[PDB]
């Protein structure tokens, strides 16, 4: 095996930007006869397959932007993305195409540096389909936010919290690089049907107020 | 027209098979060499089986990992790449694609499949239950904000969540699977429009497509 190094494996960048990833391999995969490295590059955006930037060390490969370029020979490699734009969100491989098996490196991924945003939130009650059936999941809906680390709190009726909660972070939205979140709090509609003022309230870096969804009822 | 198309895929336990099958269309199959490869969840792509054009004889080459329990074919009249996999424990959980290893200068993959989804698992199979997600016009500042919460199912495999709605103003959220209490999931899926794409006693269909069956549907009420 052919192993193939790839640093850093974290990229975060304002966009706009030059940002050089690098892949050196423990052999050559250069020939000795035609001169040609075998070497390919494949951007993989978040919840697609896989697709084809640059082969040889550097053909970019027809439909790819410009901004695209990669250099090397013999074993270190780099992909240079002259100016970083929102869509080039991805993991970034580098693979040898030179002998069995084939491998790839680590990966590299790119995030995008933006100014904070702030999140609107949003509080949907219990489904009535839902509670006809043990439980009740009242879903917090925290969306367009920046920087990612946001802290959310279920006080479900006094002031409480707890481990019924589930918590999702989105991936970088390849249009503003913002996230967002969804935060879960699933009971049983007994336990549901107790308390009646429901809240949800984040604590984002942006504004200093924690901020918070609410709503009252469970009688109805 | 370079098409790869993949298929064959969900739960099986440690220890059954399957049949993953990559249809091959636009191109002259019977002499490109075709590759498998598979990512596991957090895990970079690794490569498995690999055929090669009749022209040196299909000959097949197998990644240690998986050499001895996986088997390469191809239906060389129908076009399709076969990849048996005997023996399944749960690290073979991954997306499975099969790629054209084409040569011309060098060697390069120029064209992926989708991607389908194997999970080794012996728990079993709970198709979600999609509850509404709408608010009491006492919630709604417009825009509108739907969705649909897909609960409680297994595997997490791939969801492909779509609206019977879009245009210009309309965002689709899809929140990534959480594992809850049962050591199932939950998913939910947003949809916000324009408050006068979305008025009353309307609706709009949210679908759910899951690994390999059939698309399972809701209409949320605006």
């Amino acid at each position: 095996d052919i192993v193939m190094t790839q640093s850093p494996s974290s990229l975060s960048v304002s966009a706009g930007e030059r940002v050089t990833m690098s892949c050196k391999s423990s052999q050559s995969l250069l020939n000795s006869g035609n001169q040609k490295n075998f070497l390919a590059w494949y951007q993989q955006k978040p919840g697609q397959p896989p697709k084809l930037l640059i082969y040889g060390a550097s053909t970019r490969e027809s439909g790819v932007p410009d901004r695209f370029t990669g250099s090397g020979s013999g074993t270190d490699f780099t992909l240079t993305i002259s100016s970083v734009q929102a869509e080039d969100l991805a993991v970034y491989y580098c693979q040898n195409d030179h002998s069995y098996p084939l491998t790839f490196g680590a990966g590299t991924k790119l995030e995008i540096k933006r100014a904070d945003a702030a999140p609107t939130v949003s509080i949907f009650p219990p489904s009535s389909e839902q509670l006809t059936s043990g439980g009740a999941s009242v879903v917090c809906f925290l969306n367009n936010f920046y920087p990612k680390d946001i802290n959310v709190k279920w006080k479900i009726d006094g002031s409480e919290r707890q481990n019924g909660v589930l918590n999702s972070w989105t991936d970088q939205d390849s249009k503003d690089s913002t996230y967002s979140m969804s935060s879960t709090l699933t009971l049983t509609k007994d336990e549901y049907e107790r308390h009646n003022s429901y809240t949800c309230e984040a604590t984002h870096k942006t504004s200093t107020s924690p901020i918070v969804k609410s709503f009252n009822r469970n009688e109805c | 027209e370079v098409k790869l198309v993949e298929s064959g895929g969900g739960l099986v336990q440690p220890g059954g098979s399957l049949r993953l099958s990559c249809a091959t269309s636009g191109f002259t199959f019977s002499d490109f060499y075709m590759e498998w490869v598979r990512q596991p969840p957090g895990k970079r792509l690794e490569w498995i089986a690999a055929s090669r054009n009749k022209g040196n004889k299909y000959t097949t080459e197998y990644s240690a990992s998986v050499k001895g329990r996986f088997i390469v074919s191809r239906d060389t009249s129908q076009s399709i790449l076969y990849l048996q996999m005997n023996a399944l424990r749960a690290e073979d959980t991954a997306i499975y694609y099969c790629a054209r290893n084409y040569y011309g200068s060098t060697w390069y993959f120029d064209v992926w499949g989708a991607g389908t989804t194997v999970t080794v698992s012996s728990e079993s199979a709970r198709n979600p239950t999609i509850y509404p997600l709408t608010l009491p016009p006492a919630l709604s500042s417009d825009p509108v904000i739907i969705g649909c919460l897909i609960h409680d199912y297994f595997p997490s495999g791939t969801m492909n969540v779509t609206w019977g709605k879009s245009g210009k103003d309309i965002t689709t959220v899809n929140f990534p699977p959480a594992l809850a209490s049962g050591g199932r999931y939950t998913m939910s899926n947003q949809l916000t429009l324009p408050a006068v794409e979305c008025p009353e006693g309307e609706s709009v269909k949210c679908s759910v497509q899951h690994d390999s069956n059939p698309v399972q549907e809701l209409d949320v009420n605006c």
